[PDB]
């Protein structure tokens, strides 16, 4: 994990251009535009590679890699200094509000439609990154996150009778 | 071949190639009033001089990263590649460190670099690495080597970020050249002898006067005038001068006869300048020409030698005393010499006793310039006075 962070910071171009660069802001606008690419067929092969879905999977994989690259479950992080250093590096490199906005998108719940778009597994990487990098000991933070990015998805999951489309 | 041994004054420069032109920019820190660092242009020094006083750093400790972490979890050395150094600013006395806030919006991940008083923490330490394959870790660093510094805390590179007006150095992930120019090697600085970059003043053998300017009761146009004054002015803030040498390397060496350097008024920040239509006055840094503002000291009255010394790379020879060293000011362009006048007519002779300075060929054979260094305490007091009057005047104008 440590050498992975060292190499990724030595070559910053490994990160997506919308995150890393003097250009794009971050994951929020990146995934807004990704949803736009998935919706608009002018940006694909006229089974084709959905460019928006590809961007979404790349960013989700990067977030999951960073989250699993987070120092620890705070076993050694309590007494270590290098672990705190790596965790601070991860925090300062990925804004928290960006992650909150990414989680709070509230994808639709569908007759079937296509899963080559904003898949529910994309937010799993964000949840893992939050759990392993930032964590939850703050009451109003937990309540705000639940109110904004968790309740709509919970309601969408619960409002199911027969049309079992996405497990 | 000279090694960088600890307890020496150094200057951290870098080379920037922007807009298809090359510039040499130094690392500077004001110290009092603000914490963040900025840039001083040693290049283009022919009309705008660089403030070498606030660009000087001293290396306190040179330990391994590992010995550093042992000390954290708890003697003239030689610098080795791969160690971690502690850069204390020469003037302010604080320490260079990696900050936690960011001002340049162009870098959302980089950190700023500034000064802090406390040595506790990994922010104030900078590990040192070579910039060439011929030099590896564990090697001694010579003068002029291509060095690069990484923050121990954030593991971020001492990057020279670029902006339209945001010319900062930040803690980024892209490397940038950093060269170390020696100033004072930390060797035996001969006590009682003049050293480059000092803040001192001049006195007379049988007059007890100093070359000063009018006090703050008048406007700065009136303060631009230069004269001699005695009495309580012997120990004041406006009676101090700084010898700013043109060279950026070994500027804090022993100053010798005939070499050129500017005289800076610490209280006002202006330099002594001459146009032939008038006498010498004080003017700001935006037009400080080398030929207009360069001077020297001679040990006699003749013109036997002018262009005899060109450059000496090192501490130099310890020649000029302070007490028993009768120096004579000589301009590099006109070769005119100091003279005291009697402008105050007999009608006002009993009042304010000021005898103006006119720089002339002949002079009087009674000058006897005896040098006297001002202590670090009042030199710092004078320069912080200059900084605070500048800031307060800016605030006053902005609010008015």
């Amino acid at each position: 994990a440590n050498v992975v962070v060292r190499l990724l910071i030595r070559r910053p171009e490994c990160f997506g251009p919308a995150l890393r660069g003097e250009g794009g802001n971050g994951l929020l606008a990146a995934m807004e535009e990704a949803i736009k690419i998935a919706e608009d067929p002018s940006r694909d092969g006229p089974d084709t590679i959905h460019m928006g879905n590809a961007i979404m999977t790349f960013y989700a994989a990067l977030i999951d890699l960073l989250g699993r690259c987070a120092p620890e479950m705070h076993l050694i992080h309590a007494g270590k200094g290098e672990a705190i250093r790596i965790r601070s590096i991860l925090r300062s490199l990925i804004p928290l509000g960006d992650l909150v906005g990414v989680i709070s998108i509230a994808f639709q719940m569908p007759e079937p439609d296509m899963s080559a778009g904003f898949c529910p597994d994309h937010k799993a990487a964000m949840v893992l990154f939050l759990d392993r990098v930032y964590g939850i000991e703050v009451q109003d933070f937990l309540l705000h996150l639940l109110e904004v990015g968790f309740l709509p998805d919970l309601r969408a999951a619960a409002s199911l009778d027969t049309a079992a489309l996405s497990x | 071949i000279q090694f960088l041994r600890t307890d020496d004054e150094v200057v951290l420069q870098c080379t920037a190639t922007i807009h298809k032109e090359q510039q040499k920019l130094c690392l500077a820190a004001e110290g009092f009033g603000n914490r963040l660092c900025f840039l001083e242009s040693t290049s283009n020094s022919k009309n705008v001089p660089p403030d070498l006083s606030i660009c000087t750093f001293v290396l306190e400790q040179s330990l391994s990263v590992r010995a550093l972490q042992e000390m954290l979890a708890n003697g003239h050395r030689t610098l080795l590649y791969g160690h971690a150094i502690l850069l204390r600013h020469s003037y302010s006395g604080m320490y260079l460190c990696c900050l936690s806030t960011s001002r340049s919006s162009t870098d959302k991940l980089a950190f700023d670099v500034g000064l802090q008083e406390d040595t506790t923490g990994e922010a104030c330490w900078w590990t040192i690495h070579p910039a060439s394959k011929q030099r590896s870790e564990g090697e001694k660093v010579r003068v002029g080597d291509d060095l690069i510094l990484v923050s121990v805390s954030s593991e971020r590179y001492l990057h020279l970020s670029y902006g339209n007006s945001s010319w900062h150095v930040d803690a980024a992930f892209q490397q940038t050249l950093w060269s170390v120019a020696p100033i004072s090697s930390g060797s035996e600085a001969a006590q009682g002898y003049l050293i480059g970059g000092d803040v001192l003043r001049l006195l007379h053998g049988h007059m007890d006067e100093c070359l000063t300017v009018p006090s703050g009761e008048h406007g700065e146009e009136q303060r631009r005038t230069v004269h001699y004054e005695g009495g309580a002015v012997s120990v004041h803030a406006r009676s101090l001068w700084r010898l700013e040498t043109l060279r950026v390397a070994w500027s804090g060496s022993h100053i010798r006869w005939g070499q050129p350097f500017r005289l800076r008024h610490v209280t006002t920040g202006k330099y002594l300048s001459l146009m032939e239509d008038k006498n010498l006055l004080l003017m700001d840094k935006e037009k400080a020409d080398v030929k207009s503002t360069a001077f020297a000291f001679r040990s006699s009255k003749e013109k036997l030698d002018v262009g005899v010394r060109k450059e000496v790379d090192g501490m130099g020879t310890s020649e000029i005393k302070y007490g028993d060293s009768i120096c004579y000011i000589q301009h590099v362009d006109t070769g005119l010499w100091l003279t005291y006048q009697a402008v105050d007519v007999k009608s006002a002779r009993m009042g304010s006793i000021q005898r103006k300075a006119i720089m002339h060929h002949e002079g009087h054979m009674d000058d006897g310039l005896n040098l006297s260094r001002s202590q670090h305490e009042e030199s710092r007091t004078a320069r912080v006075i200059r900084s605070t009057v500048f800031l307060f005047n800016r605030f006053i104008r902005g609010l008015d």
